[PDB]
């Protein structure tokens, strides 16, 4: 039941890692960029990036690394997965063709454990005898590399020390020895241990295991001259090697979190640092020289580089051009030099790369020719992020999809869209800093400040007492805004500010009852830090006319509204735990006429005409029905599975699609006309799939053209969603036989392509969560049927080999790879 | 009135028949989503939830029988949850493992003092009548299912160094460790600004800060707890508040149903903010207490289960004030309970029916003084409280 | 030759010790479930919400649907003759007396108290004066009083209980101590010996008809005494001489038939001695 396609309209695009290497040949500098579930390996040109490879390998990447064994030229590749799914891989090039070929491979997983909350570490040993993996609590596995061990077989060493922060392996050691901090009541501790393979367990460490600072996060390894290793904190840095132990307090690094580090020079003379704000500096090295042997640091030195995207990772790949591979913002490849810019900044950027980023909130509107139904996406976070306008095809550029960016320098929230004013009404938010005793400043120049009209609110509601007291010097507090923008010149036209430390919850827009005027209703939660549960908001209604807003109205809730949909000719909103239904009078004022109460925080909220879809955090899914001939809603169906859950969809009447922890996708079907009252008041799970992404947002529509088959189109309905990593997918509803016919083809598909790191497609896709491991049932991988063109011709032939099906799917005749790919053809067009 | 003394430990020891224990604290686990045949032991009509510990008076042959039948065995029994005491009305119940027996045999009968603890829940699925001197049941055991972080998704794996903080400054000593918590929630969740939830909202899904939050409301019910004495694990720490809820059965099985840890420290959080009030089980209209006079005197919390000389359990409330309550007995001491406290028989006014007792301290100079003893079946907690 | 009773009774008597006596009796009295008999929809039915009939002791001798009764029976194997306990006689609870003398094949009926004692209603008339046959609706039942019976120390209430659905008729010897106040006792104890005699010379402490049925409106103050004077008069005087309290405790587990007061127990034991020899 419930068969339903998915299938990836947009590859994803914020990057988890990047490493700088010889992976392609010994004579050339590659770049490996790990865009989720996408490696790509890029040849540095002295000029730019040039694309060699791009591998969509089935799993994330928990860790990639580069690593020359020293039995071999050309560099070795490691990958670890998140389903820990380990892998070393050789780029094999024959004339003209180029593959990925697997050296080894090996699942690594634990059968019981508790995963680490820190996360998964990828150490490599510099000497390429082992790989230290820090997967589970108190254990640390190993895998070795002596040509044997082709099936990754680890084992793992029992440390006494929980909580660890990171580890590294240490530079210029006759043994492997690692280097780490870690937590106890005592404080934080930078402990050594020398690994052997010979007794299968660790040893003593070359030094002590002295106190650092207390909120100590990064350990380097600087290469074997100067020895040791360097431990960064929040506000110190220092440098550990045997006795010598140097520390310095520099202020610049003081403001933020350092959270991203490299190395600038084999010598490692140079590092790069990137902050959590998106600074980076530079660390030097004073290489002080007495005698031979000089192993000495004469002082440490930090200096402010410039300003850039928020990194996630950095590379200082050929000279002076740095790839600081952002994950909220767009990723840059900005060049450092020598000098200043005549504004203290040492950096310049010269290329940025498309990043949809978080995708928050998503619109499918169709902007000129109807049918052509663009895409407005709310990516980003903080300084980083914009509105970004997907279009499919042109009817001037080249490309399949078209990218427009509107920075916003702000982190909107929200998006609605409004004909009547060809407007868009974004939600946003940005931070401001306390003053010593005014009411806060801004640090960067916002959309909601740099705005034609800057109207705010001045509602006399809320008047009680507070204590604002904890607004010390340093405390960024958020200020909401809801910014008019112009649909063509995408110029903000309004940026109305709400109340002060108000949360702006959600936003739609609508025309409610009779009155022909169309209005943003705005659903903002009153929320103070003493108070942990909201008990204050007020659901306010905006009408733009002549360049300006006007509250026309505003209803006090009680409570924290978080979203609120039009159903027809009435106002559905969610309060706390409580779904209202509000009617809009006459008198221009909403009143209240009947409200629900389900037990459950009502997050998600959907309308499939009578039919209202709530969902709570956690899974908690139930239906309700509103009976206009009384006036009440009556629950349907509910489901109570707890697991993590962050989107809602109705596909249909009966099925409703949504997300689920560890980035999966599930379909909940109402079975209903049951034998028994309490079984068909009960919603039987169906679907599960594995999607390998955090989906954020859905949205009903397609982005390719109306209806153009009418109901010749196989594919029933298509709803899009926006991801964290910047994927907006397809899902579409397929028939029976359809579905048959498509789930043979991906089985054997799956016997004839052949993955990247030889792993099982099925286990793949498998529902995975820490409550069990389902294959994957009622999805069918767009991806692979897709691909399943791109291979040669004799792989059709052995793919359908006593297939049957084939056309019309009719007396089973024979197929051939003329409507097999008749039908991979069609179904590559509704995305 | 919130003068400490006297200690907590000897109310959860039980000083009914003295020491020499079982003890054997060997315990057992069972296969979760299993099916295992159990023995209910009959006429022991109460809620058991994980962790509490159930004392014991056995009078029925079968039900010595029964008892030595588990002291060979593993001694886990079943322990049903009756939605209504029609017949049984059972559907979910809790096992309950033997940690503290002994026998006297007073006169030509037998007696048996067996104290347990609950371990596990489940769904009854077949109860059936087999071993007509006992009955037993064979029931499925529910798995009790742990949820990882809300931000362990999003998955910032620049971010995961500032995943693990300092420790809290001092217990309750500084209040600026206020501001520890507000930001706590600044580091911890910062990911969420990759989501369509502000950082506040997890928040109310963190098992840290929901156990937090319970935690100072036990604290201002208690201002002696202090800390060490709850559990560190959520699930633990969430079963442990349940024992302590004055609520009804409707309310007691809708939290034994929960299966998470968070969603039971959510509901438990609520009507911990909700009901205000106790009135009456039958007359409504009686309203002898509110939230406000509700003391923990023992490690288990506010509520505790006791059984007198009969066999019958009373799961009892510890409050200061109590109105509309009228004495029938006189104070004299006779069974232990509370060690030295006597008890005093109480009824309200409206409705002519038993309430709970009066503890006095026989000392005089006891900090507990005078407070009641009112139990869970004879009170009626109302939502509204309006 | 005085027995060992007397002896007992005389040191109880120089001590002091009745009420301790009691006290410990009551104290080392033990209960029995009884949770059948109490429940949130029957309290309308139940007289008194203190007291209840032990689940064992008492029999729901109801042949229908729900349809409490707070009734209970008492079998000693060392007297062979079992009784049956009631409570105050409330209408529903009267038909259900009505219908439980019916199916127990009653003989006689016994009562030890009156209307208006301490001016107030106790237990609700049920039998006439006078014949004044009433048909009652709700079970088809038929009152009627065979004569007045007035004797000097009490009265016979015999009635002629007649069922018409099922059509058929039984004579009741419905004994009637008149001269008792509510909690106490009479004075001479040698009316209560000619009594007890009376009504054990009337067949009803035989296995010829159905256990009978002895009531004081609660069943517990002054039915108990008077049950275990008769098991005494029926169990110590036909041969070895039993003790007074290991049997008393014994008849204590079918029913909580305590006498408030060590003076009942003064007052069996007075009598106990008299019925002697
Ligand atoms: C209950 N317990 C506890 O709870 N704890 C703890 C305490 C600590 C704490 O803090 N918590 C707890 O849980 C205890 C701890 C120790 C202990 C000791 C304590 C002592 N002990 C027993 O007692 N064992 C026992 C065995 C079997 C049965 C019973 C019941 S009983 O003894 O037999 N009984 C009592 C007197 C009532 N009297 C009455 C009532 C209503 C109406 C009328 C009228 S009104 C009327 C008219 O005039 O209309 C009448 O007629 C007049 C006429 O005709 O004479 C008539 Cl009669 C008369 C009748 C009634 C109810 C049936 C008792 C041994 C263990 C007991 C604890
Ligand atoms: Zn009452």
């Amino acid at each position: 039941m419930s068969y339903n396609y998915v299938v990836t309209a947009q590859k994803p695009t914020a990057v988890n890692g990047c490493v700088t290497g010889h992976f392609t040949s010994a004579e050339d500098l590659n770049l490996l960029i790990a865009k989720n579930t996408r490696l790509e390996i890029y040849v540095v040109t002295a000029e730019g990036l040039r694309p060699v490879k791009e591998v969509g390998m089935y799993g994330k990447i928990a860790v990639m690394e580069l690593f020359r064994p020293k039995g071999e030229s050309k560099d070795l590749l490691f990958i670890l997965t998140a389903k820990y799914n380990a892998c070393i891989l050789e780029y094999k090039q024959s004339g003209e063709s180029i593959d990925i070929i697997t050296r080894a491979h090996g699942n690594v997983q634990d059968r019981i454990g508790r995963p680490s909350e820190t996360g998964i570490i990828g150490i490599i040993d510099p000497e390429c005898r082992m790989i230290g993996l820090r997967l589970y609590d108190g254990l640390f596995k190993v895998i070795p590399l002596d040509r044997d061990n082709k099936e990754l077989k680890a084992f793992n060493i029992r440390l006494e020390e929980l909580h660890v922060i990171d580890v590294k392996f240490l530079y210029g050691c006759q043994a492997p020895t690692i280097c780490f901090v870690y937590q106890d009541p005592q404080g934080r501790h930078v402990k050594t241990y020398e690994v052997s393979l010979r007794e299968k367990e660790f040893n003593k460490g070359p030094w002590k295991q002295e106190n650092v600072e207390a909120e100590a996060s990064m350990v380097i390894a600087v290469p074997e001259p100067f020895g040791g290793a360097i431990i960064i904190g929040q506000e110190s840095i220092t440098y550990h090697n045997g006795d010598k132990y140097l520390a310095i307090a520099p202020p610049i690094i003081k403001q933020s979190t350092i959270v991203c580090h490299n190395r600038v020079d084999p010598n490692g003379s140079r590092y790069l640092l990137g902050d959590m704000e998106g600074r980076l500096f530079m660390l030097l090295l004073e290489k002080e020289e007495q005698m031979d042997g000089t192993v000495t640091l004469k002082d440490l030195r930090v200096e402010l580089l410039g300003e850039t995207s928020i990194a996630e990772c950095l590379t200082y790949l050929d000279n002076g051009v740095v790839f600081v591979g952002s994950r909220l913002g767009d990723s840059q490849l900005v060049k450092l030099n020598v000098d200043s810019n005549e504004q203290g900044s040492y950096v310049v950027a010269m290329e940025t790369f498309t990043n949809l980023g978080p995708i928050v909130d998503m619109c499918v509107v169709d902007l000129e020719r109807q049918g052509q139904g663009q895409l407005v996406t709310c990516s980003g976070a903080f300084k980083e992020g914009s509105l970004r306008i997907i279009r499919n095809g042109i009817g001037d550029e080249i490309q399949k999809l078209h990218i427009r960016t509107v920075p916003l320098y702000e982190s909107p929230r929200k998006i609605c869209y409004q004909e009547v004013s060809q407007c868009f009404g974004v939600l946003s938010s940005r931070i401001e800093v306390q003053d010593t005793s005014g009411g806060t400043t801004a640090l960067r120049p916002s959309a909601s400040t740099q705005a034609l009209s800057s109207s705010v609110s001045s509602s006399k509601l809320f008047s009680s007492s507070t204590a604002p007291h904890e607004t010390s010097f340093g405390e960024e507090v958020e200020v909401h805004n809801l910014l008019i923008i112009d649909q063509h010149t995408f110029e903000v036209l309004h940026a109305h500010q709400f109340l002060q430390n108000e949360y702006a919850l959600s936003l739609v827009s609508c025309k409610l009852g009779k009155d022909p005027n169309t209005y943003f209703i705005v659903g903002t939660a009153m929320v103070y830090p003493e108070e942990a549960e909201p008990k204050q908001g007020r659901i306010v209604v905006f009408q733009y006319s002549d360049g300006k807003l006007q509250t026309v109205a505003e209803k006090e809730v009680k409570g924290a509204v978080y979203s609120m949909v039009e159903f027809n000719g009435k106002l559905l909103a969610s309060i706390n735990s409580t779904v209202r239904l509000y009617e809009w009078t006459t008198e221009k004022e909403l009143r209240t006429e009947c409200n629900h109460y389900n037990n459950i925080m009502a997050l998600y909220l959907k309308t499939k005409g009578d039919f209202i879809l709530v969902g709570d955090l956690m899974r908690s899914v139930l239906l309700l029905a509103y009976k206009p001939m009384e006036g009440n809603f009556e629950e349907i169906a509910r489901d109570f599975n707890p697991n993590w859950m962050s989107a809602v969809e109705i596909l249909d009447d009966d099925n409703f699609l949504g997300a689920e922890n560890a980035f999966n996708l599930f379909v909940c079907q109402k079975d209903s006309a049951a034998t028994t009252d309490e079984e068909r008041q009960h919603l039987q799970e169906v679907g599960l799939f594995h999607l390998g992404e955090f989906v954020n947002v859905f949205c009903h529509g397609s982005l390719v053209m109306q209806n153009l088959g009418e109901t010749s189109t196989p594919t029933q309905g298509s709803v899009l969603f926006g991801t964290v990593n910047g994927m907006i997918g397809l899902v579409t509803s397929l028939s029976e036989s359809w579905y048959n016919l498509l789930l043979d083809m991906q089985n054997r598909l799956n016997k004839v392509i052949k993955s990247v790191g030889k792993i099982e497609h099925s286990f793949w896709r498998s529902f995975h969560t820490e409550r069990k491991t389902e294959p994957a049932t009622g999805f069918i991988d767009g991806d692979l049927i897709e691909s399943f063109l791109d291979i040669s011709r004799p792989k059709m032939q052995e793919v359908v080999a006593n297939l049957q099906y084939d056309d019309g799917s009719g007396m089973k005749r024979e197929a051939t790879a003329d409507d097999l790919i008749k039908v991979v053809e069609e179904l590559t067009r509704i995305h | 009135p919130n003068i400490i003394n006297f200690d907590t430990s000897l109310p959860t020891s039980h000083t009914y028949l003295g020491a020499d224990m079982e003890e054997f604290h060997g315990r057992t686990l069972h296969d979760d989503d299993s099916c295992q045949v159990i023995p209910v032991l009959p006429q022991v009509m109460m809620i058991l939830i994980p962790g509490q510990t159930l004392p014991l008076q056995l009078f029925h042959p079968q039900e010595v029988s029964m008892v030595r039948n588990l002291i060979q065995k593993d001694r886990t029994f079943a322990v049903l949850a009756y939605s209504n005491v029609q017949e049984r009305e059972a559907q979910f119940g809790t096992t309950a493992e033997i940690y503290a027996y002994r026998e006297e045999q007073d006169f030509g009968i037998e007696i048996v003092k067996v104290k347990a603890i609950g371990r596990q829940r489940f769904k009854v699925l077949e109860l059936r009548t087999q071993s007509d001197g006992i009955q037993q049941a064979k029931v499925q055991i529910l798995p009790e299912c742990v949820l990882p972080s809300t931000m362990s998704a999003v998955q910032l794996e620049s971010l995961n160094k500032c995943q693990i903080f300092p420790s809290k400054p001092v217990s309750r000593e500084d209040q600026c460790s206020y501001k520890w918590w507000q930001k706590y929630q600044k580091r911890k969740f910062h990911c969420a600004n990759l989501t369509s939830w502000p950082r506040w909202l997890y928040s109310l899904y963190d098992a840290e800060t929901l156990m937090d939050r319970i935690k100072k409301q036990l604290r201002e019910w208690d201002e002696n707890l202090k800390d060490d004495s709850l559990p560190s694990n959520p699930i633990d720490f969430s079963y442990r508040v349940a024992a302590c809820l004055p609520i009804d059965d409707v309310l007691r099985i809708q939290l034994l149903k929960i299966g998470s840890a968070i969603q039971r420290l959510r509901c438990e959080l609520d009507i911990m903010n909700k009901c205000t009030s106790l009135c009456c089980k039958q007359c409504q209209e009686t309203e002898i207490t509110t939230k406000n006079e509700i003391f923990s005197l023992s490690l288990c919390g506010p509520m505790a289960a006791y059984v007198n000389p009969h066999g019958y359990v009373h799961e009892t409330l510890t409050v200061y004030k109590a109105c509309n309550l009228n004495l029938i007995g006189r104070p004299s001491t006779e069974h232990s309970w509370f060690p030295g406290y006597a008890w005093t028989v109480a009824q309200c006014k409206i409705c002519a029916s038993h309430i709970g007792w009066k503890f006095t301290a026989t000392k005089k100079d006891m900090s507990p003084q005078k407070f009641w003893g009112l139990t869970r079946s004879a009170l009626l907690p109302t939502i509204p409280d309006t | 030759m005085p027995t060992t009773i007397e002896r007992e009774f005389e040191e109880l008597d120089t001590q002091r010790r009745w009420q301790p006596l009691y006290l410990e009796i009551r104290n080392e009295s033990h209960d029995y479930p009884h949770r059948v008999a109490k429940f949130p929809e029957n309290r309308n039915r139940n007289r008194y919400r203190d007291v209840s009939p032990y689940d064992h002791s008492r029999v729901k001798l109801q042949n229908a649907e729900n349809d409490y009764i707070n009734a209970s029976l008492v079998d000693i194997e060392e007297a062979q003759r079992s009784y049956i306990l009631t409570q105050g006689p409330l209408p529903n609870t009267c038909c259900h007396f009505w219908l439980m003398v019916w199916q127990q094949k009653t003989k006689a009926v016994v009562m030890l108290n009156r209307i208006v004692e301490k001016e107030s209603v106790k237990c609700a008339q049920y039998w006439p004066t006078d014949d004044q046959e009433m048909l009652f609706k709700e079970t088809g039942f038929s009152v009627k009083l065979l004569s007045e019976d007035v004797k000097s120390y009490y009265t016979v209430h015999l009635l002629q209980l007649e069922n018409i659905n099922s059509g058929e008729t039984r004579t009741i010897s419905h004994f009637h101590y008149t001269t008792w106040p509510d909690f106490g006792v009479p004075e001479s104890p040698a009316s209560f010996l000619n009594f007890l005699f009376k009504v054990r010379e009337s067949g009803s402490l035989n296995p010829d008809h159905g256990p009978a049925v002895i009531h004081c409106s609660a069943g517990i103050g002054r039915s108990g005494t008077f049950s275990l004077v008769d098991t005494c008069l029926v169990l110590m005087e036909k041969g070895d001489d039993i003790n007074i309290k290991q049997v008393l405790l014994n008849m204590r587990k079918y029913r909580m038939g305590l006498i408030q007061t060590p003076d009942q127990l003064r007052f069996s034991y007075m009598a106990i001695i008299e019925g002697a020899k």
